[PDB]
């Protein structure tokens, strides 16, 4: 539920099982990596 | 009908079904003794095709746990003889089948001819270890001193596939139904090579019938079926659909693009049937590593019919041999000099190897042009078609159901709209599409209401009352319609493969008018892998924000260079001579055209070539400039506008992961997580396999196609009939037949 | 062994033993191991480089040819385009290693009726190379390591 | 940041009901259930 | 990723309470719920 | 592969490996498919009576 998977649109940092939503530069849908 | 089936459950038909059981095996094998009774084995088989057919009828509908399967069960143990001899007999003949076609029978025979002493054929049954002695002896008996094996294992072989198709689904349905019957088990192992011969053809396509309960559906797949999926268009085509629908997102109308995708490919399909029959040395090396890399009346008429079916077959090989010459006529372009006069500019060849490159060039340039010739050619004979059935058929829907075109108007833009508001009155507009009576299914839906005149002038028919009488009844050149052809011809010039395809064509011409042309022709190799389609797809992916950017970066520049032009003038010498100076900021257009090409490209700001000024006025003021102009483009606008491009870059690589993953992880059908089914060791891959595979249900649609309506099931009626209303409730979404019976199965 | 072989010959040849310590630690054969990590991709990369330099190449060959003047004294002028393979070879050589376009070589385009070309032509060539395939390059290189 | 905040909000409205606290998830077992459920009731201009 | 680390702590604060971790949600259910639970309930200064 | 099946006839491909009858194994698996003769060739079997 609060985990999601590897390349899925995350929400916030944490909030997945990488635990790391980081953005890929100028752009939005942050992704858990 | 839930009656009719209790009601022959209930009823004495269970004996009648043992004794034609008997009666049909003893038959069975005392026509299997005989040779003259080929009509007679026939018809035996096909009344045997039909019992069985009655007997999964019966069986549709049944729970996991019924009183119908118990009484299944019940009278395959009462009937286990006869059933038991009928289903060794044809593992026997289904084996020696097998065994014919292996090199063990194939290193017995000795007689050229193509015969074998049945001593002999006694002997490779031995050694084989497949059929018994009281088996051999059978099959002994059953051949007609030659023994005849090929002709004897064929000519039943045929005959044979409905009922032993019949009688494995028969099978493979009370396995499914109900488990843990350590009868229907042991009878399942009796018969384990007829389930494997049968497995490629039988499908387990599961739809939600009615009371939303998840069924079982058994349909018929044919060789040829299959022999035709293995192409690689239609895998092509496949990914791209799969990978364009999970990009979209779209869950609702997910089933929509699914059937319109199954419908494209049964298309697709459908043609293929119709067309089935020093420094060059390092500069040498490297180009060959750059294609390596990169590799990873009527006799006229049938003529240009067969050339044009051939060239349609071949076109992706059409196209590399393309690409590949636009790479050796490039490389040869890449050895070129010029000379103030020959040997006005004038271009004039390299010897090279003693002048051999000129005529080389023309013959590649001649062998390119004519092959991306062929190349148009066999793409509007191979893929305009199906893009004519797409929209031929998303017009006739959108009117038939939407009726936006009668009731509403197009309204204003839409160009497409325009355009099929204009073949409207064409006849034969349902050329390519299935159905040719849309017009009278529209018609009879909506146009008595909305007037049985207007509608039908609208819609350009013939003559209602000449409809009227072929429904009652009980050249070339005046045949084709001039709307009809120049509506194919403006659709045509507005698709993008088409606009294509065209560009290569001019750019080749150009090529033939100046050698130096030819250079655009290498554009291709964006198209020919996905990596570069991917990079190109990210530079106009953000074009707004792009375009945005660089307005900013253009007014800032504006402004900074009034600013310069205001106060800071002095300093705009670019120019070291002093009897001579240049002011590059004596103008608007002059400073604003220096600031753009030196200031943006600079690296470290505008400072780098204006003059230091530590030893004039104003240095505090034009030292705070620099830095700010520096700070503001630079590290600020520039570095935005690549992060735009690096980010829609891996955005775009990030959602091709993405699709891939989350089509490991879950599945099209119902959209159930792998994680569910990963508790069953390999259980995801035999749901992807057998389950809610997506081969296994276009397959069912198009054998139902193929299937005449007389002949439907109940369940495969209902499916039609949801077809036809255009609304599919009977998909699983998200509801699993394990999953639905978890408590019984376990 | 044929290294430490031939280092005899030339003790020069010992250097190539440094490439141990490349391979002995996680973290430097993980830095290593990141360009073949994504190896293909670089490689395509490299190869739209190569295309949009060659296309480059051509244009310039074409036209705005009299501008590609390296030689400072006028005695003994010297065309780096004269031919397709040296003015491919210096565009590959200077405009991708500039970081500023190929225009900080070539001289300065004033007074000449092809200003506006110029310029237009020195603008797209930095925007289509420097800033976008070295940029994606880097960010390969950099996602692979990451 | 900015720009994932508003696309946020965007992906948001998109999902969340915004009267009630409940995700677009229990909606989306019937078909349009979202749109029906945002139509015609719980709308903001339906409030005002 | 230190910037990353100091806000998630700040926001792991502001969503997970320190003394049972249990999530906002559970709380979201009344109004100022977390409000009440963090300054009666688990609060560090009333345990000190 | 071609590797592999160049070893397959040594006599010494047992070696190194604890299950050194696994060419009677094979063979006793394929007998009845093969005829116990391709088998035995293909894994050398010198003298197998
Ligand atoms: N409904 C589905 N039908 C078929 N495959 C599915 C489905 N849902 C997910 N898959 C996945 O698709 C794969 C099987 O189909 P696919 O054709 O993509 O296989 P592949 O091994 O990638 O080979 P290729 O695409 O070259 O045929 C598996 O990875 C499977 O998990
Ligand atoms: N409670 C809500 N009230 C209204 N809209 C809501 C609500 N919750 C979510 N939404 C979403 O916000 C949308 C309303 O804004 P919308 O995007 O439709 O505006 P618009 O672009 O001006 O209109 P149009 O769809 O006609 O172009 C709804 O369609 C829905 O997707
Ligand atoms: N068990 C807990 N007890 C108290 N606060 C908690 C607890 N768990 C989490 N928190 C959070 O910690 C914060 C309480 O400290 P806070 O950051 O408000 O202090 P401050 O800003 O220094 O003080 P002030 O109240 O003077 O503004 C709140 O955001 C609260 O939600
Ligand atoms: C006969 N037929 C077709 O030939 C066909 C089709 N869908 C696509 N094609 C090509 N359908 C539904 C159909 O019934
Ligand atoms: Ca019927
Ligand atoms: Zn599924
Ligand atoms: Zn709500
Ligand atoms: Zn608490």
């Amino acid at each position: 539920g609060d985990c999601l998977p590897h390349l899925k649109r995350c929400k916030a940092d944490n909030d997945c099982c990488g635990k790391k939503c980081k953005r890929r530069g100028t752009n939005a849908e942050k992704r858990c990596r | 009908c839930t009656g009719n089936q209790q009601s022959l459950a209930h009823s004495r038909l269970w004996d009648a079904v043992v004794g034609f059981l008997h009666v049909f095996a003893h038959m069975m094998m005392k026509l299997a003794q005989d040779s003259s009774q080929i009509e007679l084995l026939k018809e035996l088989l096909d009344l045997q095709k039909d019992m069985v057919v009655m007997l999964l009828s019966l069986l549709e509908g049944n729970v996991v746990n019924g009183m119908i399967a118990r009484q299944m069960v019940d009278m395959l143990v009462e009937s286990s003889s006869n059933v038991e001899m009928i289903l060794k007999f044809f593992d026997m003949f289904l084996k020696l089948k097998d065994i014919v076609g292996s090199e063990a029978f194939q290193d017995y025979v000795t007689d050229p001819r193509g015969l074998i002493s049945k001593k002999d054929f006694q002997k490779a049954m031995d050694s084989q270890k497949q059929f018994t002695g009281p088996e051999i002896q059978f099959l002994l008996s059953c051949s007609e001193e030659m023994i005849n094996f090929e002709e004897f294992a064929n000519r039943f072989q045929e005959p044979a596939r409905d009922i032993g198709f019949n009688v494995a689904v028969l099978l493979t349905n009370l396995s499914e139904h109900v488990p843990h019957d350590p009868r229907l088990r042991n009878f399942l192992e009796l018969a384990e090579s007829i389930l494997e011969y049968f497995r490629p053809y039988l499908g387990r396509i599961e739809i939600m019938g009615a009371s939303r309960r998840i069924e079982r559906i058994y349909f018929e797949i044919s060789e040829t079926n299959r022999a035709q999926w293995e192409m690689p268009q239609v895998k092509e085509s496949k990914r791209q659909f799969i990978f364009d629908v999970v990009n979209e997102g779209g869950e609702a109308e997910k089933m929509e693009l699914f059937v319109s995708f199954c419908e494209d490919t049964i298309f697709e399909m459908q043609i293929a049937a119709q067309i089935s029959e020093t420094a060059r040395e390092a500069a040498t090396a490297l180009a060959a590593l750059l294609w390596a890399v990169v590799a990873r009346w009527g006799e006229l008429e049938v003529q240009r019919v067969k050339f044009l079916n051939y060239l349609s077959r071949n076109f992706y090989t059409l196209r590399f041999l393309a690409l590949f010459l636009a790479f050796a006529i490039n490389f040869i372009l890449l050895f070129y000099k010029v000379s103030d006069s020959p040997p006005n500019m004038v271009y004039y060849f390299l010897e090279e190897s003693t002048g051999y490159m000129e005529p080389a060039l023309w013959c590649l340039s001649l062998l390119h042009t004519l092959v991306a010739f062929l190349c148009i050619i066999g793409y509007n004979c191979l893929k305009v078609p199906l893009v004519i059935f797409k929209r031929e058929k998303e017009l006739a829907r959108k009117l038939e159901f939407d009726g936006l075109y009668i009731t509403e108007q197009p309204g204003d833009d839409d160009v497409k709209g325009q355009w099929d508001r204009l073949v409207l009155n064409t006849p034969s507009f349902p050329s390519n599409y299935w159905d040719k009576f849309v017009k009278r299914k529209v018609l009879d839906k909506h146009g008595d209401i909305f007037g049985r005149e207007r509608i039908a002038e609208l819609l350009g028919m013939d003559l209602a009352s000449l409809e009227i009488t072929a429904h009652n009844e009980r050249t070339w050149l005046m045949s084709i319609d001039v709307k009809y052809q120049i509506w194919k011809f403006g659709v045509i010039f507005t698709d993008n493969s088409f606009l294509y395809l065209g560009w290569y064509m001019v750019m080749s011409l150009l090529g033939h008018y100046n050698n130096f042309f030819f250079a655009a022709h290498l554009l291709d190799i964006a198209m020919g892998v996905k990596t570069l389609r991917t990079i190109l797809s990210s530079v106009t992916h953000n074009g707004k924000q792009l375009v945005m950017t660089v307005g900013l970066l253009a007014v800032v520049v504006y402004l900074y260079t009034v600013v310069a032009f205001n106060f800071f003038r002095k300093f705009y010498n670019k120019s070291e001579d002093e009897d001579e100076p240049d002011m590059k900021c004596d103008d608007m257009m002059t400073c604003y055209l220096f600031h753009m090409y030196v200031g943006v490209r600079a690296g470290g700001g505008i400072g780098d070539e204006i003059e230091d000024p530590a030893g004039d006025e104003y240095e505090l003021y034009r030292v705070v400039f620099d830095i700010t102009f520096f700070f503001f483009v630079i590290v600020i606008l520039l570095a935005i506008i690549q992060g735009l491009i690096i980010d829609a870059f891996g955005e775009l690589r990030d959602q091709q992961e993405q699709v891939k993953e989350d089509m490991e992880t879950k599945c099209f059908i119902c959209g159930i997580g792998s994680d569910y089914f990963d508790t069953t060791p390999h259980g995801f891959e035999t749901h992807t396999l057998e389950e809610h595979n997506l081969a296994n249900y276009m397959f069912f649609l198009m054998y139902l196609i193929n299937k005449d309506e007389t002949e439907h099931t109940g369940q495969e009626s209902y499916v039609w009939k949801m077809y036809q209303e255009r609304c599919w409730d009977f998909f699983p979404a998200g509801d699993c037949f394990r999953k639905q019976y978890e408590d019984q199965l376990s």
